[PDB]
């Protein structure tokens, strides 16, 4: 589209990524994951 | 039942992703029909 490229669902309206665990990744010796640091960034800005 | 909701005649070319629908469905009858063979020649053997 117009401002920069996106992804969509194919065939489908609501596509729905069932993450299965979430305690489970690995902190550095600081305490942030990077797992869920992309994820607050996928939830707050809808992007990457 | 979602034509019988919109009977406008482009709708189908906005429905959600039918395509594949389509293609599926027919190819299912095909597959049941490859299982009926056996069933019409037992209906051959009974009426000559």
């Amino acid at each position: 589209t117009n401002t920069g490229r996106v992804y969509r669902p194919k065939d489908c309206e609501r596509l729905v990524l069932y993450l299965k665990d979430i305690n489970l990744p690995k902190l550095d010796k600081w305490g942030t994951s990077t797992l869920v640091a992309f994820l607050q960034q996928v939830l707050t800005y809808q992007g990457f | 039942t979602d034509i019988k909701k919109d009977n406008r005649v482009t709708t189908l070319t906005t429905h959600a992703g039918i395509r594949n629908s389509l293609l599926t469905i027919l190819d299912q009858l095909q597959r049941c029909q490859r299982s009926l063979n056996e069933f019409l020649e037992e209906k051959r053997s009974a009426f000559p």
